[PDB]
C-alpha cells in the first residue's frame, strides 16, 4: 500500500564549474512535460535522446523554494500526523546537493515545523539528530555532546522487522524553535565531510538528519518523524588522481553505490532477498524501502554531457525507484 | 615477500595451525637450524621471503603461538622445530578462551593486544606488505572461537587494506562434545563471518569420516587430519608464492571467486581427493584429479554437490598440465551438470598451474565452491542452539561472558538471513 | 636500418615477445649473449638487425624491446634466462604488483607508477634509435595486466607519438572458454576504448588457433611455447619482408593502408599460410596455389571463421622462399576463378601481394618443418566481427548479472563505460556489417 515512492528530478543550472568545464547542457527539462531528456547520442551523436517522464520535474530554472514547497510542505503534514517520512537527495554536487543544502533547506525547516505545529496548537516536543555515515561507520554530528561518532549500533525492534533501533543517539527535545537552531548550527559543523579536488566541497559521508516530533492533543498521542538524507557521492578515483586514501574512500562509497544499484535492482525484482544489511544505510533505511515510511527522492542531474555515467546511472535509478512499492502509512497514533 | 602471518590458536588449532606451520616448514625443507637445507633456490627464496632470516640464515616462521593454556604451546615447542621458531616470536595467553567464545573473548583480548601488537609490529616491519593473515583455530571449540572473535575484529581492523582469510574447524553437526561447545563457536563465527573477508571451514565430522573412511584406519588421527588440512593450505600458499606457468594472484582469484565482493566467503575444497588407500596407491591421471574433485567425496566438508551449488569452482593444478588436459578438464565440468555449472557465467572454474609440481604427486588441485547443504546444515545447528535457547541453559555463564542475548538472536538472525541465500546458491546453477 | 621495439604486456605479452626475440637472435645467428660469435648482423645493422637489436658497445647487439609486467613473476624468469644476459637490465623491467586481472584496477593502480619509468625507458631507446617503422604490442586481453596496462599505454602512446604506427597482437579469449569471469569484463572494457586509439587491433583465437595448430600438430596439445612459436615465426616473416626486400617488398604499413580501406576497419584479419604444422610442413611442398588454397581453408585460418561468410574486400599475400610471379598469377587465376573466395564488389582487385626472397622465417626449435613459401593475407569479414560479438554476449550476460560491479566500482569504472563498450561493439558490428556488405 502507501503512496508510491515519490521521485522528482532536478536539473541544475549549468554549474559555474560546469562552465569552467565548458560542459554543455545535453539535458533538457520540460517542466510542463515533467519530461527530462538526455542527449545520449546512443552510439550516435547525442542527436539521440533518452526521455523520461517524472513525478515532478524541475529544470535548472526551478527555484529552490518552490521545490521545497512542493515536496516538503506535504511531508510536514504527514510528520504531524505521525507519519514517518524520508527525503533523500541524490545526484551531482553541482546539481545541488550543496545548492539545496546551502540554501534552507535545514535552517528553514525547523522554523516552519514549529510554526505549523504551534498554530496546530498541539502540545509538542521536537528532538533532532544528525549523523554521518563515513566509510561504513557512524559518527554523531548532532551532539557534539555526543561523540564524533555517536555510540552507534543498530538492532531490530521486534515491532517492525525492518523497524530498527539505533541505540545511544540522543535527540534533545526543545519546544522552542530557537533551541533547535543552536543545535542546528552546532550540528552542521560536525556534519561537514571532506572537500574534494573537483568540488570545493563534497560529501564524503552520507548525512542523515532526523527530527522527531511528539504530539499530544485532547487524548490522542502521535509521533511524527522526518529523515532528511543527503547522499554522499564519489568521483572516479582515477579521474580524481586523488591520494590513494582518498581514492580508496571514494572507491568504497562508489562501490557501495553499486551495492545500492544492486539492492534497488532487487527491490524492482521483488526478489526474495533485499540486501538491506549489506549497508548500514540500507538497514537503517530498511523499513522505509517501499516501507511504511512515506518516502520521496530528489535526484539531481547535470546537463553536462561530460558525465555520461552519472546521467545514465541517475536515469536507471529513477526507473528502479518507482518499481519498489512505497507504502507510506500515516503513522497516526492516538 | 608479501608474507602472511600464520596463527595457531584455539587448542584445536593449537594443534592444527601448528601442524600447518610445521608441515609448511617441512615444505620449506629448511633444516631445523632454520637455515635452508633444501638445495632448491626456488623454494629457498619463496620460503625465505616467508621466513625472516635469522643470522645463520635461520627461517623465522610467521606464526604466533596461542595457548588455551600455556602447556599447549609448551607441547608445541617441545614438539619438533621448536627451535626454528624463536621463542621471542610467539607469546600466548595462559588463560586462553577457556573454550568460551565470549568468555575467552573478553578475557583473551587484554592478553591478545599485547601479543598481537608486538608480533604484528614485527611482521608489519617484516614485509613491505603482507598479502593477508591466516588464522588457525577451532571455532567450534571454545577458544578458537573465543580468541578469534576478539582478535579478528581488531586484527582485521588494523588493516582494512589487508585481506585476511580465517581457518577454523566447524563443529561436526553430527555430534558435539557438548551442545554448549558449538554455542561458543556459533556466536564467534557469526560475528566472525562479517568481520573476516574470507573464512575457510571444513566440518569436523565429514573430514573425520572421509579421512577415516579413506584411511580405513581405525580412526583419523587429529594430527594426521590436521596434516591433511595443512597440506591443503600449503599447496595454495606454495603454488601462489611459487612461480606457475599459470599463476593467479590471490587478489584476482579472490575477487573473482565472489561474483562480486558481496559474497562473503567460499568454502574450501581440496584435491586430489582420494581415499587413503586409493590416493596413496593410485596415481592421478590428468582427468583423474578433476573427477575426484567433482564428486561429493572430494569436498572436505560433507555436502551433496547437487545440494550445494558452486558459485565458482577453482582448482589450482600444480605442475604443468597439457593444454588438452586443460581442455578435457574444463569441458567435463560444463558437460557434467547444467546446474552444477553456473548458468550465468561460463568458465565458472578458473585454474592455475603451479609452475612446479608439488612435492610428491606431480599434479595437485584445489577445490573451490560452496556447499549449499553444508551451510544450511550449519544454520540448522544454530536452530539447535535456538532449541537450546528454549532450555536457556547457561544463560548465566553467557551473562558472565557478558554477551547480550540480542547478539545471540541477531547472530542467528543474520545467519538466518544469509542462509536462505545459501539455498539460493544451490537454486542458481 | 630502422629499429623496432616490442612491448610485452601481461605474462602473455612477455612470453610471446620472448619467443619473438629469441627467434630473432637465432635467425640472425646472433648469440643469445647478444654478441654473436657470428659476424655482426646482416649488412651490419640490417633493418632487421637494428629493429631486433642495435650494435653498440660496440660489438654488442642489444635487442630493442621493452618487457613490462605488473607481476614480478614472468619478468624474473627473463632475468634468469641466458637471454637476460643479452638484455641489459634497462630493457627489462618488472613490476612489483600484479594486475590481479583487473583491467581497471591494474590499469589505474599499476599503470601510474609504471608508465613513467617505461615511457622514459622507451623514450631513451626511442631517442637513441633511428626510430621504428612501427612497434609491436603484446598483451593479454584476459590478463588484467594486458587489459589495464594496454589501456593506459594506448592513450599515452597515441597522444605522444601520434605519427608512429601502432600494432597490437592481442589474445582474444576463445569462445570455447574463458579462464576467468573477469576476462570478458576486462577484454571488452579494455579493448573498445583502446582500439579506437590504436590503428588496428589483433585478437587471437585461442580455441581456434590452439585447436587448429594442435590438430595440425596431430599432437595432443601444443606447448604454449609452441603455440607462441607459431606466432613468432609468422611475425618474423612479417618483419623479414619489410626488413629485407623480397621478390616484392612493400612498405608494410603503407601497403596496410592500402589494405585497409578504412581506418574504420582497424585491421583486416590476417592469416598465415600455408597453415603449417610440423606435420603439415612435412606433408607437402607448398605450391603457390597450394599455400593459397590451404590458406583459404578455415583450417589454415588460425581464427575459426567461415571465410565464405565474410566477403573478401581484398587480401594481401606475403611470399617467402623463392617465388615467381607467374606462379603467383597461376594462383591468382585459381583464386580468382574459384568462386569460393568472394570478392567485395568494392575492390575488384586482389592486389597487392608481396614476395620475399628469403625463405620463410622460422621460430627457433620450430615445431613445424620449413615451408618453401610463407604467406599472409588480410581479409575483412562480418564474421570476424561476429566472433567479437560472440565473446561480447557472455560479457553482456555478465553485465546483465551486474555482478562484480563493485570491483570495477572500486576502480571507479562505470557500467556506462561497459555499456559503451557493448554499444560500441554493436556499432562496430554494424560498421563491420556495413563495410562487410559488398
Ligand atoms: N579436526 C580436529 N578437531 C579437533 C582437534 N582438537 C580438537 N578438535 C575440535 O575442536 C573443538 C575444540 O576446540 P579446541 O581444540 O581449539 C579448544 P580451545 O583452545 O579453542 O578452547 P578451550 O575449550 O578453552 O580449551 C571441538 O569441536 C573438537 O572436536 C584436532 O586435533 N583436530
Ligand atoms: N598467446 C598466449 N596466450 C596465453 C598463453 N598462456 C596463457 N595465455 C592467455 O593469456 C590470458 C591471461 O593473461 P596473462 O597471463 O597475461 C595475465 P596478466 O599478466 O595480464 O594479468 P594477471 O595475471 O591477471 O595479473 C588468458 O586468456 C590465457 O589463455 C600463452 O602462452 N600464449
Ligand atoms: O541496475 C542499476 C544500474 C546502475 C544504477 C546506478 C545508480 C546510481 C549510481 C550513481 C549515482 C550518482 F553518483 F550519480 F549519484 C546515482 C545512482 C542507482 C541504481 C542503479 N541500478
Ligand atoms: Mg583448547
Amino acid at each position: 500500500k502507501g503512496k508510491n515512492i515519490q521521485v522528482v528530478v532536478r536539473c541544475r543550472p549549468f554549474n559555474l564549474a560546469e562552465r569552467k568545464a565548458s560542459a554543455h547542457s545535453i539535458v533538457e527539462c520540460d517542466p510542463v512535460r515533467k519530461e527530462v531528456s538526455v542527449r545520449t547520442g546512443g552510439l550516435a551523436d547525442k542527436s539521440s535522446r533518452k526521455t523520461y517522464t517524472f513525478d515532478m520535474v524541475f529544470g535548472a530554472s526551478t527555484k529552490q523554494i518552490d521545490v521545497y514547497r512542493s515536496v516538503v510542505c506535504p511531508i510536514l503534514d504527514e510528520v504531524i500526523m505521525g507519519y514517518n517520512c524520508t527525503i533523500f537527495a541524490y545526484g551531482q554536487t553541482g546539481t545541488g546537493k550543496t545548492f539545496t543544502m546551502e540554501g534552507g533547506i535545514i535552517p528553514r525547516t525547523l522554523h516552519q515545523i514549529f510554526e505549523k505545529l504551534t498554530d496546530n496548537g498541539t502540545e509538542f516536543s521536537v528532538k533532532v539528530s544528525l549523523l554521518e555515515i563515513y566509510n561504513e561507520e557512524l559518527f554523531d554530528l548532532l551532539n557534539p555532546s555526543s561523540d564524533v561518532s555517536e555510540r552507534l549500533q543498530m538492532f531490530d525492534d521486534p515491532r517492525n522487522k525492518r523497524g530498527v533501533i539505533i541505540k545511544g543517539l540522543e535527540e534533545i527535545t526543545v519546544h522552542n524553535k530557537d533551541e533547535v537552531y543552536q543545535i542546528l548550527e552546532k550540528g552542521a559543523a560536525k556534519r561537514t565531510t571532506a572537500a574534494t579536488l573537483m568540488n570545493a566541497y563534497s560529501s564524503r559521508s552520507h548525512s542523515v538528519f532526523s527530527v522527531t516530533i511528539h504530539m499530544k492533543e485532547t487524548e490522542l498521542v502521535k509521533i511524527g518523524k522526518l529523515n532528511l538524507v543527503d547522499l554522499a557521492g564519489s568521483e572516479n578515483i582515477g579521474r580524481s588522481g586523488a591520494v590513494d586514501k582518498r581514492a580508496r574512500e571514494a572507491g568504497n562509497i562508489n562501490q557501495s553505490l553499486l551495492t545500492l544499484g544492486r539492492v534497488i535492482t532487487a527491490l524492482v525484482e521483488r526478489t526474495p532477498h533485499v540486501p538491506y544489511r549489506e549497508s548500514k544505510l540500507t538497514r537503517i533505511l530498511q523499513d522505509s524501502l517501499g516501507g511504511r515510511t512515506r518516502t520521496s527522492i530528489i535526484a539531481t542531474i547535470s546537463p553536462a554531457s561530460l558525465n555520461l555515467e552519472e546521467t545514465l546511472s541517475t536515469l536507471e535509478y529513477a526507473h528502479r525507484a518507482k518499481n519498489i512499492l512505497n507504502k507510506p502509512e500515516v503513522n497516526q497514533k492516538l | 615477500m608479501r608474507e602472511i602471518v600464520h596463527i595457531q590458536a584455539g587448542q584445536c588449532g593449537n594443534q592444527i595451525g601448528a601442524k600447518f606451520w610445521e608441515v609448511i616448514s617441512d615444505e620449506h625443507g629448511i633444516d631445523p637450524t632454520g637455515s635452508y637445507h633444501g638445495d632448491s633456490d626456488l623454494q629457498l627464496e619463496r620460503i625465505n621471503v616467508y621466513y625472516n632470516e635469522a643470522a645463520g640464515n635461520k627461517y623465522v616462521p610467521r606464526a604466533i603461538l596461542v595457548d588455551l593454556e600455556p602447556g599447549t604451546m609448551d607441547s608445541v615447542r617441545s614438539g619438533p622445530f621448536g627451535q626454528i621458531f624463536r621463542p621471542d616470536n610467539f607469546v600466548f595467553g595462559q588463560s586462553g578462551a577457556g573454550n568460551n567464545w565470549a568468555k575467552g573473548h573478553y578475557t583473551e583480548g587484554a592478553e591478545l593486544v599485547d601479543s598481537v601488537l608486538d608480533v604484528v609490529r614485527k611482521e608489519s616491519e617484516s614485509c613491505d606488505c603482507l598479502q593477508g593473515f591466516q588464522l588457525t583455530h577451532s571455532l567450534g571449540g571454545g577458544t578458537g572461537s573465543g580468541m578469534g572473535t576478539l582478535l579478528i575484529s581488531k586484527i582485521r581492523e588494523e588493516y582494512p587494506d589487508r585481506i585476511m582469510n580465517t581457518f577454523s574447524v566447524v563443529p561436526s553437526p553430527k555430534v558435539s562434545d557438548t551442545v554448549v561447545e558449538p554455542y561458543n563457536a556459533t556466536l564467534s563465527v557469526h560475528q566472525l563471518v562479517e568481520n573476516t573477508d574470507e573464512t575457510y571451514c571444513i566440518d569436523n565430522e565429514a573430514l573425520y569420516d572421509i579421512c577415516f573412511r579413506t584411511l580405513k584406519l581405525t580412526t583419523p588421527t587429529y594430527g594426521d587430519l590436521n596434516h591433511l588440512v595443512s597440506a591443503t593450505m600449503s599447496g595454495v600458499t606454495t603454488c601462489l608464492r611459487f612461480p606457475g606457468q599459470l599463476n593467479a594472484d590471490l587478489r584476482k582469484l579472490a575477487v573473482n571467486m565472489v561474483p562480486f565482493p558481496r559474497l562473503h566467503f567460499f568454502m574450501p575444497g581440496f584435491a586430489p581427493l582420494t581415499s587413503r588407500g586409493s590416493q596413496q596407491y593410485r596415481a592421478l591421471t590428468v582427468p583423474e584429479l578433476t573427477q575426484q574433485m567433482f564428486d561429493a567425496k572430494n569436498m572436505m566438508a560433507a555436502c551433496d554437490p547437487r545440494h550445494g551449488r558452486y558459485l565458482t569452482v577453482a582448482a589450482v593444478f600444480r605442475g604443468r598440465m597439457s593444454m588438452k588436459e586443460v581442455d578435457e578438464q574444463m569441458l567435463n565440468v560444463q558437460n557434467k551438470n547444467s546446474s552444477y555449472f553456473v548458468e550465468w557465467i561460463p568458465n565458472n572454474v578458473k585454474t592455475a598451474v603451479c609452475d612446479i609440481p608439488p612435492r610428491g604427486l606431480k599434479m595437485s588441485a584445489t577445490f573451490i565452491g560452496n556447499s549449499t547443504a553444508i551451510q544450511e546444515l550449519f544454520k540448522r545447528i544454530s536452530e539447535q542452539f535456538t532449541a537450546m535457547f528454549r532450555r536457556k541453559a547457561f544463560l548465566h555463564w553467557y551473562t558472565g561472558e557478558g554477551m547480550d542475548e540480542m547478539e545471540f538472536t541477531e547472530a542467528e538472525s543474520n545467519m538466518n538471513d544469509l542462509v536462505s541465500e545459501y539455498q539460493q546458491y544451490q537454486d542458481a546453477t | 636500418m630502422r629499429e623496432c621495439i616490442s612491448i610485452h604486456v601481461g605474462q602473455a605479452g612477455v612470453q610471446i615477445g620472448n619467443a619473438c626475440w629469441e627467434l630473432y637472435c637465432l635467425e640472425h645467428g646472433i648469440q643469445p649473449d647478444g654478441q654473436m660469435p657470428s659476424d655482426k648482423t646482416i649488412g651490419g645493422g640490417d633493418d632487421s638487425f637494428n629493429t631486433f637489436f642495435s650494435e653498440t658497445g660496440a660489438g654488442k647487439h642489444v635487442p630493442r624491446a621493452v618487457f613490462v609486467d605488473l607481476e614480478p613473476t614472468v619478468i624474473d624468469e627473463v632475468r634468469t634466462g641466458t637471454y637476460r644476459q643479452l638484455f641489459h637490465p634497462e630493457q627489462l623491467i618488472t613490476g612489483k604488483e600484479d594486475a590481479a586481472n583487473n583491467y581497471a584496477r591494474g590499469h589505474y593502480t599499476i599503470g601510474k607508477e609504471i608508465i613513467d619509468l617505461v615511457l622514459d625507458r622507451i623514450r631513451k631507446l626511442a631517442d637513441q634509435c633511428t626510430g621504428l617503422q612501427g612497434f609491436l604490442v603484446f598483451h593479454s586481453f584476459g590478463g588484467g595486466t594486458g587489459s589495464g596496462f594496454t589501456s593506459l599505454l594506448m592513450e599515452r602512446l597515441s597522444v605522444d607519438y601520434g605519427k608512429k604506427s601502432k600494432l597490437e597482437f592481442s589474445i582474444y579469449p576463445a569462445p570455447q572458454v574463458s579462464t576467468a569471469v573477469v576476462e570478458p569484463y576486462n577484454s571488452i572494457l579494455t579493448t573498445h576504448t583502446t582500439l579506437e586509439h590504436s590503428d588496428c587491433a589483433f585478437m587471437v583465437d585461442n580455441e581456434a588457433i590452439y585447436d587448429i595448430c594442435r590438430r595440425n600438430l596431430d599432437i595432443e596439445r601444443p606447448t604454449y611455447t609452441n603455440l607462441n612459436r607459431l606466432i613468432s615465426q609468422i611475425v618474423s616473416s612479417i618483419t623479414a619482408s619489410l626488413r629485407f626486400d623480397g621478390a616484392l617488398n612493400v612498405d608494410l604499413t603503407e601497403f596496410q593502408t592500402n589494405l585497409v580501406p578504412y581506418p574504420r576497419i582497424h585491421f583486416p584479419l590476417a592469416t598465415y599460410a600455408p597453415v603449417i604444422s610440423a606435420e603439415k610442413a612435412y606433408h607437402e611442398q607448398l605450391s603457390v596455389a597450394e599455400i593459397t588454397n590451404a590458406c583459404f581453408e578455415p583450417a589454415n585460418q588460425m581464427v575459426k571463421c567461415d571465410p565464405r561468410h565474410g566477403k573478401y574486400m581484398a587480401c594481401c599475400l606475403l611470399y617467402r622462399g623463392d617465388v615467381v610471379p607467374k606462379d603467383v598469377n597461376a594462383a591468382i587465376a585459381t583464386i580468382k576463378t574459384k568462386r569460393s573466395i568472394q570478392f567485395v564488389d568494392w575492390c575488384p582487385t586482389g592486389f597487392k601481394v608481396g614476395i620475399n626472397y628469403q625463405p620463410p622465417t622460422v621460430v627457433p626449435g620450430g615445431d613445424l618443418a620449413k615451408v618453401q613459401r610463407a604467406v599472409c593475407m588480410l581479409s575483412n569479414t562480418t564474421a570476424i566481427a561476429e566472433a567479437w560479438a560472440r565473446l561480447d554476449h557472455k560479457f553482456d550476460l555478465m553485465y546483465a548479472k551486474r555482478a562484480f560491479v563493485h570491483w570495477y566500482v572500486g576502480e571507479g569504472m562505470e557500467e556506462g563505460e561497459f555499456s559503451e563498450a557493448r554499444e560500441d561493439m554493436a556499432a562496430l558490428e554494424k560498421d563491420y556489417e556495413e563495410v562487410g556488405v559488398d
